[PDB]
């Protein structure tokens, strides 16, 4: 049915054709590829224009029907969230492996040879790699707080961040120590809640042992600070989905009274009303008050005499932040309340930053807790989001080192180590793959010749440098000049990147390269 | 033979100035003068006046030729 | 010789605007003169209109080019100003931006163009002061005479010598010896049909529009009485919802009727509290101003009520009365009100016209209404026209003391004098300051071409006489030839060759100024 | 098959092209707007009557729609330099525009990387900083020529505007306008009140703090002894916390009676403001008539229609609270001023306090001649007074004209004798749009830009750096002797926020769209 | 002078411009080699100049590099006498050729 | 070409400009200008280093190192009249470039 508007490649054209058009759109990310590369313009569909340089987010915001590049979103897709550091790099490295494979298919070469030809690459370039990583939790475990902390600072270098990132990388250590145990090596990115607001400076970005809202008391008069009250078991917090006050419909209001009998009974229930839902706090036993729904005058009034201040319409997800950290429920009504329904936690107080009119809050624990909220400041909106992500990328930097203590240096010196290891391998092996084994190493020089492409350097000088300066002298790690220090060998410049996460990389992108070479035939229909 | 296309002075209709116009009032005043024309004085003869309807009359009173006689021109 | 090569050409929007705005002038300058050339022009609707009045055929060219809408504000504002010769102040500028073509070919840039018109123009009406010949207010003489002789081109010419006058003490009543600009909308003329011509009065106070009341009781006139502005309405209260009132019986009826007029009463009451004879109610054709139960309450009360007043007079009237606005019964008090000595219908030939007298307020100011009076339409009209022009006239005498001798004769007298003080200068001020002189001479050459004379011949006629001879001989239509214009009593006041050049000069800078023109929306 | 559904695509080549000819596109509209001596913008949109002539560059920029995304970027960045100062847009936006001119050959005949493109600038900004910091002057010393040089910083605010005119006596107007508050640069203490008719050099200065709104129905004009109160509330139908009741009545006479309960209720409210003793009531809600005639009768004056600007700047005079609680004559801040004066400015009643609590704040009242004159001398001494609020923190001072950018391009090229190869180009680069700027000034001028400003370059190359462009005489003179100088904090936000402009147009080679909705 | 300023700046732009072709038919970087032949030439020791062989800037003094100066004086006479007389004409005429 | 359209300068002034910029590059050759008089023995290699500079460019820079003291002995058994024809170039097919002589006779 509907064979009209269908279009089919296979034969001769289909290996050209998925080749030509995933160079095409990894040509984009190319020059986005680095510390020093160029950033995008991205219009949403709404015309709101955003200008980022991350790959990951180029190829969502990419629409296209092209299924080749599909293929390329997905491998995008798996490495954001295996790992969500390299996954402007997998692409490239894996289109790599494509125009290296285009030409063994002119020289004659079978596809599955190419596949199976990368597939062994891959495994002899994992052990080569694998016996010169070195151990940074060994020995002392401040010396890995210390190369913990400094390589943060080298993720952190190619953004914004970079002018205060001496404090903004002790926020991504600081983060990921409290939600992780030495001996559980488990860290959880939700239980770091990533939140941040504009206004101040960037330097004053914090982090808080519990949840932190921006949020103003529904009573101006209301005390700043919520004490234990002298003996008191913590600060109790109530969170409940119903007003303390009188019900009132939410749509249409309209109560007609047709005699002062009605008048003269509802004068004095609601009045009365008022004070039987103020001390529904004192039956619980609560301090602050946070609530789905606003209050009267009165209500603040009467809680404004008891001391109990009240925070009106809190989002929904923002009540489950607080009963994790506090260990409270979301209370539907009044009459269900009780001392182990409400958020237990050291100490409560609105804490004011400068002459900034926000003058959050703050609910405390003062000890290690199973969850935190990230803080981030900043003077201008697009700087507060872009360290949002920059902190993101570092709590996955971070989370790859404790969980792997292999380390490999990186910035181009592990992946010429890795093309000298193929290179000289590939003449022992005397077979097919010779072709693909010498095409794998050239595909493995496309990303340091990539990087030295955006930092202004000769990509062909600098692949022969990058070489030659580890042959005379030792495999050891050689980098590039890339983030523009002093010299080379990134080893005295402390630029470190997880074992697992160069290993994912080079993996997902040769499987992604041999199932494309495992597609021969394409069928697209229309659109329904 | 004809006075348009000023090519300048940008505006919502056109402009005719010089002896352009001086021409077009000699003769706009021409042809609807030519009609009475034959018509003056007691040996002059009458003319057949059609109406848009396809229906006319005859009549040689030069106060109802005149009346009748549809001018296109604003000079006329 | 080898320059800046200027690839990208902003230079032809500016000379486009130019000659664009240039070929308005060139249209505009037949119709100078009492022997200007009429145009014709057709509107959208296909209306076929005609007139020579400058300032009538800009509104109704239905100008499109931005540029060439600038001249419709200078001829508005030349109107503001002297109220005369909105034809010869877009002549001036059609020069000024022809010479500037000239000044654009020289290689000049325009904004040392647009600064050298500024000191070109200042320094001429410096000149121009000092060939002026001052009058004064003290001689009513001279102001009589400068007023008959403007009217001398309307529909009446001979009934000039009480409309001169008429218009000269109209000023000198509300205009003291010291005074810059005297507001002649505070002069209200009020035309009404009946009478003649001859029949005319300057009406201290103010002149309504309407009558009063044509139902039984009406006074139609009172004595010492205080006027007010209604802009409420009396009527029966009528909720803005959704309403519906029944009567099927006679005691229903007299029940809604006897509320309603006690309602009208309780209003009526109010008023009468508040010592009112005279009422003045907004017109409002929405619902009803005062029911006729209210009036017939305001009859007994002896309260006289003037309804139908338009919005137009509202404005005025809160001025020469010196009253406040009435938005509300409850803030209608003694304390907003006039005191008008005689308030009286006067009803020549079934006319009714009602005029008010006496402000003796302290709040009263330079305001006076005068009654026109006629038969035909042409006449109430030109009649209005009339004065008006002639106010003009005598306002410029009292913003700047003189008047100059007309027909061309200043325009190049000041082309003369500028032009041998230009060689006395260096540089820049020596080229540019002699095409100023020469775009002056524009307005003398086309008084020469619409009334029949040779150009070249008439103009250097009369720049022979002004070496020798002075300002007094110009162009006269009336000699057919080259004059003494003061003989002639062809005279034009000083502030409207003073409010010409001046109008020119920021016309052509704010020409110049515009680079291009983009779409924005 | 990529993409689809009328997206725009732009590529390698096609992308910087657009980038460099779109910006430029966009400096070259206000190229002429920047200057004293500049030149008029027509605008005119679709009603084609709407047609307005103005010189002001923030407004053509924010007027005008781009179809470019990278154009798009620089109105935004002139919006975050019009939220700083107000002012100097237009040089931001064209220097922003001038580098990227000369990024085209940087990269097309001069073989240079546009990351050192970017990195040439940040070492070239760094010395036109530099340079700056070197020929920055203060005087905190003799006030009496510190107030001197704001009015020569005010001549030079209020060039380019239709207050030049009168700007001799509105150059006095922003400086003591200045020197009355000595104190927080925010400009809530300054209220603008625009009056149709006479000069503009009619405008006076009052320090008494005029408010735009009269107060009661009938009351006497004048108020002596003044005790202000500030408050919020609703003044029509009101029964405090017995919401919930309405009216059901089956005659309308009923209904009359249960409207009286409104008011004794009201009566009640209106006894408990009574209590505070206040001989001032302002309202920012309006009022109903009964419960005015209850304050009338009180003697207290009611003031209504006041908006939340009005409340500001009464919170910043007198010193009031919100005061949203009539529930206790104490614990309330009470304000006071000696005099409230109704006076007629304008044919319009106004109120002009007088002996308020230490005032610092003042209202500049302008005489315009139409509506259009005042509404570009709103925003003109707005600008204005903005800008001589931060010379008051930051007393340095710089001479312009010409000079400042003239005196920058040679420590860039000082700077650039010794530096690296591609970075060399990409210095002299920015060099040399710093000299595009006072040859841009001296086009809309009328003068020669070549000849001249060649000869204020060897002028400060060789010692004696004082002088910079006249655009008066057409000669080369002091700009301290011609009263032409500049704020430092200006000249620095320029340099930043220009420099930063164009490394986010620079680090654009490619624009991708998503399909719209 | 003003206009006398460019047209001398220029003059020195295009004697950067022969070394700047000398690098570009080597096929080495002109934008790199020249730029820091003149940085390091400027700030004192002039010696180096553009070498064509290994790709770096070093002395001709001792790779045996140098220049008659009748000769480079020749160059630098005739090529400016040159470009005045061809820059000087505004106008060719061309007869009827026979 | 960028003298006259982005700078506006007049083309007589810009003449006037190269005869000033010329008269500099002139005067910076003769401060620049290092002759040795002495040390003939030094100015031999001078003279085929010049050799070697000349010969450059062309089908003669393969053997120039033999050709350059080829040139420079072919100057120096002269000492005398510059005038060209007491050289004569004769052209022989046949070996290699490297095998061309120089006789004095």
């Amino acid at each position: 049915k509907d064979q009209g508007n269908k279009k089919r490649q296979h034969g001769l054209e289909a290996k050209k054709s998925h080749i030509l058009a995933a160079r095409s759109v990894a040509s984009i990310i190319k020059t986005s590829l680095g510390p020093r590369g160029l950033d995008k313009i991205l219009i949403s569909p709404d015309g709101e224009i955003t200008i980022t340089n991350d790959g990951a987010t180029i190829l969502s915001q990419m629409e296209l029907d092209n299924e080749i590049a599909k293929l390329l979103v997905q491998l995008s897709k798996s490495q954001d969230d295996e790992i969500g550091d390299g996954t402007t790099g997998v692409v490239v490295l894996a289109s790599a492996l494509l125009d290296q494979a285009l030409e063994l298919i002119q020289k004659g070469i079978h596809p599955i040879k190419i596949a199976n030809g990368f597939d062994e690459a891959a495994k002899l370039a994992i052990s080569k790699l694998e016996e010169t990583c070195d151990d940074i939790s060994a020995s002392n475990d401040e010396l890995f707080r210390d190369f913990l902390l400094r390589a943060a600072k080298t993720s952190l270098g190619s953004k914004i961040v970079s002018k205060d990132h001496d404090r903004f990388a002790e926020m991504a250590v600081e983060a990921v120590i409290n939600v992780m145990d030495k001996d559980r090596k488990d860290v959880d990115f939700d239980l770091i809640k990533m939140q941040g607001r504009v206004g101040g400076s960037i330097s004053d970005s914090k982090l808080i042992n519990g949840v932190i809202l921006d949020k103003d008391f529904s009573h101006p008069q209301m005390p700043k600070c919520v004490l234990p009250k002298e003996g008191s078991d913590g600060v109790k917090l109530a969170i409940l989905t119903c007003p303390f006050e009188p019900p009132k419909p939410k749509t249409k209001h309209k109560l007609d009274i047709s005699s002062v009998e009605e008048y003269q009974k509802l004068q004095t229930y609601e009045q009365d009303k008022f004070k039987e839902m103020i001390d529904d706090v004192k039956k619980a036993g609560a301090d602050v008050v946070i609530c789905q729904w606003g209050f009267d005058d009165e209500a603040n009034h009467l809680l404004l005499q008891n001391d109990l201040p009240a925070v009106r319409w809190v989002g929904g997800q923002e009540l489950e932040h607080i009963a994790i950290s506090t260990n409270g429920r979301i209370v539907p009504r009044f009459q269900d309340l009780s001392k182990d329904k409400l958020g237990t936690c050291s100490r409560i107080y609105e804490q004011e930053f400068g002459t900034t009119k926000d003058r959050m809050l703050i609910i405390e624990q003062s000890k290690e807790t199973k969850t935190v909220t990230c803080f981030v400041r900043g003077s201008n909106k697009m700087i507060v989001d872009e360290a949002e992500r920059a902190l993101h990328d570092s709590l996955c930097v971070v989370r790859n080192l404790v969980k792997d203590s292999r380390v490999v240096y990186g910035g181009g010196a592990a992946e010429v180590t890795m093309s000298l290891a193929v290179s000289e391998e590939a003449d022992k092996q005397r077979g097919i793959d010779q072709y693909a084994f010498r095409g794998f190493a050239q595909a493995l020089d496309t990303i340091p010749m990539t990087l030295a492409e955006n930092s202004g350097l000769d990509p062909i000088g600098t692949l022969s440098t990058l070489k030659s300066k580890q042959l005379k002298e030792k495999i050891s790690n050689i980098g590039v000049d890339c983030l523009g220090y002093g010299s080379n060998d990134m080893k005295e410049l402390f630029v470190v990147d997880p074992f697992i996460g160069k290993k994912q990389q080079i993996l997902l992108a040769t499987q992604l390269c041999r199932m494309i070479l495992k597609i021969d035939n394409v069928i697209i229909s229309g659109k329904d | 033979f004809n006075n348009s296309r000023s090519d300048t002075l940008f505006l919502g209709g056109e402009k005719i100035s010089g002896d352009d116009i001086r021409n077009q009032n000699v003769l706009a005043t021409m042809a609807v003068a030519n009609v009475v024309k034959s018509s003056l004085g007691p040996v002059g003869l009458d003319k057949m006046l059609v109406d848009d309807i396809g229906d006319f009359t005859v009549t040689n009173d030069g106060a109802t030729i005149l009346s009748l006689l549809d001018v296109q021109h604003p000079a006329g | 010789n080898a320059t800046f090569k200027n690839k990208e050409k902003p230079q032809e929007v500016r000379k486009a605007n130019i000659i664009a705005a240039r070929s308005v002038a060139d249209a505009i300058r037949t119709s100078l003169g009492p022997k200007g050339m009429d145009k014709m022009i057709k509107t959208s609707r296909g209306e076929i209109i005609i007139s020579n009045d400058g300032h009538t055929i800009l509104k109704q060219m239905a100008i499109l080019h931005p540029v060439a809408r600038m001249l419709v504000e200078v001829s508005a504002a030349q109107d503001s100003e002297a109220g005369d010769g909105t034809t010869s102040v877009v002549i001036l500028t059609g020069a000024l931006l022809g010479a500037a073509e000239r000044l654009l070919n020289k290689g000049i840039h325009p904004t040392i163009i647009a600064d050298s018109f500024q000191s070109a123009a200042k320094r001429s009406v410096d000149i121009l002061l000092e060939m002026c010949h001052k009058v004064s207010l003290s001689d009513r003489e001279q102001l009589v005479r400068a007023a008959s002789t403007s009217l001398s081109s309307k529909i009446v010419s001979q009934y000039s010598s009480f409309l001169a006058p008429l218009a000269v003490d109209s000023v000198l009543k509300i205009s003291d010896e010291n005074s810059k600009n005297v507001d002649l909308n505070d002069i209200r003329l009020v035309k009404k049909v009946g009478g003649t011509i001859d029949d005319t009065e300057m009406i201290d106070g103010v002149v309504l529009t309407q009558t009063a009341i044509k139902s039984a009781g009406g006074p139609t006139r009172k004595e010492k009485a205080k006027i007010g502005l209604i802009q409420f309405q009396i009527s029966p209260p009528k909720p803005d919802t959704e309403n519906n009132i029944i009567v099927n019986d006679y005691r229903q009826m007299d029940k809604i009727l006897k509320e309603e007029r006690a309602y009208l009463l309780n209003i009526c009451k109010k008023i009468k509290k508040a010592k009112c004879n005279v009422l003045l109610i907004q017109k409002s054709i929405l619902r009803d101003a005062v029911n006729d139960l209210a009036l017939h309450f305001l009859s007994k009360l002896n309260i006289m009520v003037v309804k139908d007043i338009e919005r137009e007079e509202i404005e005025f009237l809160s001025k020469g009365l010196g009253c406040k606005p009435i938005a509300d019964i409850e803030l209608f008090t003694e304390d907003r009100l006039g005191s008008a000595d005689l308030v009286e219908e006067i009803d020549s030939d079934g006319s009714k016209i009602v005029r008010v007298t006496g402000i003796r307020n302290n709040n009263a100011r330079p305001t006076v209404s005068v009654v026109i009076r006629g038969a035909n339409n042409m006449i109430i009209d030109e009649t209005e026209r009339s004065l008006h022009d002639a106010l003009c006239v005598i306002r410029c005498l009292v913003k700047e003391r003189g008047l100059i001798a007309g027909g061309g004769a200043p325009e190049i007298e000041i082309s003369r004098r500028l032009s041998k003080e230009a060689r006395s200068m260096e540089g820049v001020q020596a080229f540019i300051w002699q095409e100023f002189a020469s775009a002056l001479e524009v307005i003398p050459t086309t008084l020469a071409e619409n009334a029949g004379l040779n150009s070249i011949k008439v103009v250097t006629e009369l720049r022979s006489k002004h070496e020798n001879g002075e300002l007094n001989d110009g162009i006269s239509v009336r000699r057919s030839g080259t004059t003494n214009t003061y003989e002639e009593h062809i005279l034009q006041p000083v502030l409207v060759s003073t409010s010409a050049i001046t109008l020119a000069s920021e016309c052509v800078k704010s020409i110049l100024r515009i680079d291009d023109i983009a779409f924005s929306r | 098959q990529i993409f689809g559904d009328q997206v725009t695509e732009e590529r390698a080549e096609n992308a910087r092209l657009s980038a460099f000819v779109g910006a430029i596109a966009v400096g070259d509209l206000v190229k002429s707007t920047l200057g004293p001596k500049g030149m008029d913008k027509l605008l005119q949109s679709a009603s084609s009557n709407t047609c307005m002539v103005t010189n002001d560059g923030a407004t053509i920029l924010k007027s005008i729609p781009l179809d470019n995304p990278a154009a798009k970027v620089l109105v935004n960045i002139s919006k975050v330099q019009d939220d700083e100062v107000g002012d100097g847009t237009t040089s931001v936006t064209v220097l922003s525009a001038e580098l990227l001119r000369e990024a085209e050959k940087l990269i097309d005949q001069s073989k240079i990387h546009p990351q050192t493109i970017i990195e040439g600038y940040r070492l070239a900004s760094a010395a036109a900083l530099d340079a700056l910091t070197k020929a920055a002057v203060d005087n905190s010393h003799d006030k009496t020529m510190f107030r001197e040089d704001l009015i020569h910083i005010a001549k030079t605010t209020l060039s380019s505007k239709i207050l030049s005119q009168d700007k001799d006596h509105f150059a006095e107007l922003a400086t003591n306008a200045i020197l009355r508050l000595k104190g927080s640069t925010n400009l809530e203490h300054i209220q603008i009140i625009k009056i149709l008719g006479g000069k503009l050099s009619d405008s006076f200065l009052d320090e008494g703090f005029i408010l735009a709104k009269k107060f009661g129905n009938n009351q006497p004009k004048r108020i002596e002894n003044a005790k202000i109160l500030i408050a919020n509330t609703t003044l029509d139908t009101d029964k405090v916390k017995i919401f919930g009741t309405k009216f059901k009545v089956d005659s309308t006479a009923k209904l009359a009676q249960l409207e009286k309960a409104e008011r004794e209720k009201m009566k009640n409210k209106i006894a408990k403001i009574s209590k505070f003793g206040i001989n001032t009531f302002i309202n920012r809600q309006l009022i109903y008539d009964y419960p005015e005639q209850l304050f009338t009768d009180l003697g207290i004056n009611s003031i209504e229609h006041a908006d939340f600007e009005g409340v500001e700047r009464l919170a910043l005079v007198t010193g009031g609270e919100v005061v949203s609680t009539f529930d206790e004559p104490s614990k309330c801040k009470l304000g006071e001023c000696d005099v409230i004066e109704e006076i007629m400015l304008g044919e319009q009643p106004f109120l002009k306090f007088s002996g308020c609590k230490a005032g610092e704040a003042c209202t500049i009242v302008l005489r315009g001649a139409t509506d259009q004159t005042l509404d570009e001398a709103e925003r003109s001494l707005h600008d204005a007074l903005s800008v001589l609020s931060q010379t008051t923190k930051e007393t340095r001072t710089v001479l312009g004209g010409g000079c400042a950018e003239m005196v920058m391009s040679k420590a860039v090229d000082t700077e650039a004798q010794n530096i690296d190869g591609k970075k060399s180009l990409a210095v002299e680069a920015f060099a040399r749009a710093l000299r595009q700027l006072p040859t841009i000034l001296a086009d809309n001028a009328g003068f020669d830009s070549s000849e001249l400003v060649s000869k204020l370059r060897s002028s400060i190359y060789n010692g004696i750096s004082t002088s910079g462009l006249d655009l008066n005489n057409g000669t080369i003179a002091d700009m301290r002797q011609l009263g032409i100088v500049e704020s430092y904090k200006l000249k620095r936000a320029v340099v930043s926020s220009a420099s930063e402009a164009a490394e986010v147009l620079l680090r654009v080679d490619n624009i991708i769209r998503a399909r719209p909705r």
